């Protein structure tokens, strides 16, 4: 994903500011509300029969701080994601069998949350940088389909 | 379902004033992650401060309103921009997931307070029946 | 269009009693080229001449003639079957769009004469008004 | 795109009987007539207000051929789609601004027509192995857009 100078280091300020043991719940959390088929691979976590159950299911958070981990190594490896990402590719795809789509539908979801919480801080430039990255992330995801 | 349309209802009558403000901030966030999105606007002025995009904003979040006003009732309602978005402009259906998209971002940043999961969901649900209409002949 | 509501009755009303066989084909179709979908079927038989595989092409295939019959009325009609692929199941969208175009590509192979550019647009309509009321919940 | 050898004979053995001319055209052809808002691109091209006047059009049977034509440099290059397409990427996406999603749409039209030619013939198994590769395909035509 080749992101401009300037795109880079508003992405990297912005990402600084992100508490990393909440916003990956709170984007998986989106995800199984939003779109709830997505709570097929996800029956183990017990409780998600309602959005407050979601939102405060402990694993979902827990799943959640995992997830956004990866979302930062994708950050530090811009050049390199299809590398980056392999072995959960391998899981998500192989493994998994996760439709792809869902990869694009978890990056936007992320996309509202940073939203949500930066306010005015989340301008149109620094959004259009990160819809970049998490399309990378989402293409890198999908690589074992093709 | 009836409280989608109730969630719908008490977050979007909370943009008020700001309909203009938040419709052409929608519009710059697609022209600008989406720049395929631009080619629909050929002689627009499409930087920050546009006047152009502030006018053509408020008509799309004026035509948001009417949607909600007529939630149960919205092919009728909308029936003139069906024409113009689907028989004239041949917009891709991609484009209302975009702005759609874009819209919901728009609404996250300026109304945080309102923007919970369940009215999220709900907001998602309305604006792709909204482009499902626009995009009915098809 | 009430010229679309034709085209698919023409065509889908010269299925006739090949509807099974066509049903079974379009499911082989869609888990050989889509391998993902196969995790909805963990307890079937999904080899090349599978009985479950040819038993269930056929309600596949009734449940589009039950459809065809009532066009006008689908989300009443199918309702039973949202309940089923929607809450239940639980079935990906994109799924639907797969088995659409699986269904698609059978009938084209099957009835050549039929398949005309028209007719392939009605059809795809259809199936997706038929996808729609089934993920609709 | 990774295909078994077995899968890659029987995409060569079906492509040879392929009437280079008349299935680029009637691919194009059920594109603009099944997808309308794919007419957009193609005011130019006269008449298309009808399925009879897309299908007997000069243009639309002239720009088929062309377009069918880099499918089969595509055939012969499966190792090597992104860089084979790297120039048509470029193309529709800076010159014509085609969103990719049509991309997919028309690969499986492609897979349409050849079902509708071949009939039989055009197994299960065989269109798995075209299905593979109209992905690999619009893949690489979107490679360019990011
Ligand atoms: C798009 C970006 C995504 C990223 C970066 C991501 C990352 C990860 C990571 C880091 C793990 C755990 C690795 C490990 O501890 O072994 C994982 C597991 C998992 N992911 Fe994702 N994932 C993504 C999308 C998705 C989506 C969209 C789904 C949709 C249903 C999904 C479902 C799962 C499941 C079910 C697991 C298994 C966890 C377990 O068994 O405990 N993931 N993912
Ligand atoms: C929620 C979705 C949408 C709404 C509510 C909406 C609403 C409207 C309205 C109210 C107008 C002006 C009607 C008039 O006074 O003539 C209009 C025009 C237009 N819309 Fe949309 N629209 C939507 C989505 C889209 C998308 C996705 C695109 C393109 C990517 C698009 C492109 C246009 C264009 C080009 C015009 C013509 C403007 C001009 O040149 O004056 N619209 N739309
Ligand atoms: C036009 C599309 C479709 C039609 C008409 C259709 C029809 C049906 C019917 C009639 C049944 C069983 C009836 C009953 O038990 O009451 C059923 C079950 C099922 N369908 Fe579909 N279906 C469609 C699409 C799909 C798709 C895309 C999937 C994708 C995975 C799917 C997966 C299933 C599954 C797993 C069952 C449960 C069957 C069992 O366990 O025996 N269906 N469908
Ligand atoms: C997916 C496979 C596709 C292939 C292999 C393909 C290939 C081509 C080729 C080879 C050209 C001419 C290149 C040249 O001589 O410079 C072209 C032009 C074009 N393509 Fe495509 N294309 C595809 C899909 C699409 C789609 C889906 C659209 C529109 C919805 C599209 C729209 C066009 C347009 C508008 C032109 C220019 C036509 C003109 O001269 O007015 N293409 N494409
Ligand atoms: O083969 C799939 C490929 O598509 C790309 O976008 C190019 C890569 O991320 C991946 O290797």
């Amino acid at each position: 994903v080749h992101l401009t100078p300037e795109e880079k280091s508003a992405v990297t300020a912005l990402w600084g500011k992100v508490n990393v043991d909440e916003v990956g719940g709170e984007a998986l959390g989106r995800l199984l509300v939003v779109y709830p088929w997505t709570q097929r691979f996800f029956e183990s976590f017990g409780d998600l029969s309602t959005p407050d159950a979601v939102m405060g299911n402990p694993k979902v958070k827990a799943h959640g701080k995992k997830v956004l981990g990866a979302f930062s190594d994708g950050l530090a490896h811009l050049d390199n994601l299809k590398g980056t990402f392999a072995t959960l590719s391998e899981l998500h795809c192989d493994k998994l069998h996760v439709d792809p789509e869902n990869f694009r539908l978890l990056g936007n979801v992320l996309v509202c949350v940073l939203a949500h919480h930066f306010g005015k801080e989340f301008t149109p430039p620094v959004q259009a940088a990160y819809q970049k990255v998490v399309a990378g992330v989402a293409n890198a995801l999908a690589h074992k389909y093709h | 379902s009836p409280a989608d349309k109730t969630n719908v209802k008490a977050a979007w009558g909370k943009v008020g004033a700001h309909a203009g403000e938040y419709g052409a901030e929608a519009l710059e966030r697609m022209f600008l992650s989406f720049p395929t999105t631009k080619t629909y606007f050929p002689h627009f002025d499409l930087s920050h401060g546009s006047a152009q995009v502030k006018g053509h904003g408020k008509k799309v979040a004026d035509a948001l309103t009417n949607a909600v006003a007529h939630v149960d009732d919205m092919p009728n309602a909308l029936s003139a921009l069906s024409d113009l978005h689907a028989h004239k402009l041949r917009v891709d259906p991609v484009n209302f997931k975009l702005l759609s998209h874009c819209l919901l971002v728009t609404l996250a940043a300026h109304l945080p307070a309102e923007f919970t999961p369940a009215v999220h969901a709900s907001l998602d649900k309305f604006l792709a029946s909204v482009s499902t209409v626009l995009t009915s002949k098809y």
